[PDB]
């Protein structure tokens, strides 16, 4: 149960939410025996995970005249959430909004079910340093290493291609077309470019926006590999 | 002047039917009468502006919406896809109507109505509109019957004619 939702919460992607003029990263693992959740705005870090009867007296108190089962709540909190999350630009039905608490965040949701009204809160307080770091900290630095051995593979294979182009240019014929000649690989010359120029613009963070667009794949791979 | 008569199963006896007529002047917005009964017994009891304004209040629902959730509930309106359930504890006297949805039940309205004394009267009054509505009905359908093969005659005629002038 509370194993079962940590697992599921590490080894999901983050997804992008829009919410008031307001952007988030929100990690969402929803169950029959509750829910978790992990949100971060790239300055804190908060999650909430709730089980049955929490998630119950929750609703009871918001949604004053709706009566179903926990385990139904759970699976339309879901069935409204995950698409949300998982692709941009979806029909607009789930609005969202933000209150920064002193201490907690209160997340309102408020949505469509069947053209009634459907209203839910995350209470999220501020993530444990543990929590935070073993969902951020260690899988991007796994991330940054993996594309450090990405790029030194990718140099290697331009050195062998500059190799070979050399075979060919020192017994071989002219070029049908001259536009496509190219300079020899430099490593160093190449890192050196690179940061000079184009670093400003291809680390610019901003919202959050490009991290969930580029490079999730390559995190969910992470966290499963060191899960085992 | 307008009114709905419909059919409903109540969860407490889901084996005898019962008929609630709802009758409202211009929209279900400014207030209506409804009238549950089962052939022995009836109750009765009316919504006004400001009872059906507190309610989609409470709701946090838009009026408009509210007011169409309500007509598609009471006045037999059911969509291709939904679930209304209704149930009336005769104890407590207190009638409410949910929307079912797949385990999940939103309720939608609750009134308190009052067991009228005399049920023969509002029987009867049912009975005589039925009755009246149906005439009516018979005899627009007379009328139009009648219209249409009368205009059916006249296009065979004239479409006879046409050829005859075509051929001449």
């Amino acid at each position: 149960v509370m194993e079962e939702l940590e697992q599921g919460l590490l080894m999901q992607p983050w997804a992008w939410l829009q919410l008031a003029e307001n952007s988030l990263l929100a990690k969402v693992f929803i169950t029959k025996q509750g829910y978790a959740l992990l949100v971060s705005d790239l300055q804190q870090v908060w999650h909430e995970q709730v089980d049955t009867s929490v998630v119950s007296q929750r609703a009871k108190e918001l949604n004053k005249r709706l009566t179903a089962p926990p385990a139904a709540f759970l699976c339309h909190l879901d069935n409204l959430l995950r698409p949300l999350l998982k692709d941009a630009a979806h029909p607009s039905e789930a609005t969202f909004s933000c209150d920064c608490v002193a201490d907690a965040l209160i997340l309102r949701v408020r949505s469509e079910l069947s053209g009634l009204p459907f209203y839910w809160n995350f209470h999220c307080m501020l993530a444990s340093p543990s929590l935070v770091s073993q969902h951020l900290i260690r899988p991007l630095m796994g991330m940054s290493l993996a594309l450090q051995c990405q790029v030194r593979e990718l140099a290697t294979l331009l050195h062998m291609k500059d190799l070979e182009i050399q075979d060919y240019q020192e017994s071989g014929a002219t070029l049908i077309r001259d536009r496509l000649k190219t300079e020899p690989f430099e490593e160093n010359s190449f890192l050196e470019q690179f940061m000079i120029e184009k670093l400003p613009e291809a680390c610019s963070i901003g919202d959050g926006k490009p991290f969930v667009m580029n490079l999730q794949d390559l995190y969910m791979a992470v966290t499963t590999q060191e899960v085992q | 002047m307008e009114r709905k008569i419909s059919r409903i199963h109540l969860v407490s006896e889901p084996s005898i039917t019962h008929f609630l007529q709802v009758s409202w002047e211009k929209t279900l917005e400014s207030g209506f009468v409804i009238t549950l009964t089962d052939g022995h017994s009836a109750w009765t009891g009316t919504v006004s502006e400001s009872e059906i304004s507190q309610e989609a209040d409470d709701m946090a629902m838009e009026k408009g919406k509210y007011v169409g959730e309500l007509r598609k509930a009471l006045l037999s309106g059911a969509g291709p896809a939904d679930v209304y359930t209704f149930n009336f504890s005769k104890e407590s006297c207190y009638f409410f109507f949910e929307k079912n949805l797949k385990d999940v039940s939103f309720r939608l309205g609750s009134f308190n109505l009052e067991k009228v004394e005399n049920p023969a009267e509002v029987i009867r009054e049912l009975i005589c509109y039925c009755l009246d509505t149906i005439a009516e009905n018979q005899a627009k359908n007379e009328h139009l019957q009648k219209e249409n093969e009368r205009l059916l005659r006249d296009w065979n005629d004239v479409q006879g004619r046409f050829e005859k002038c075509v051929s001449a």
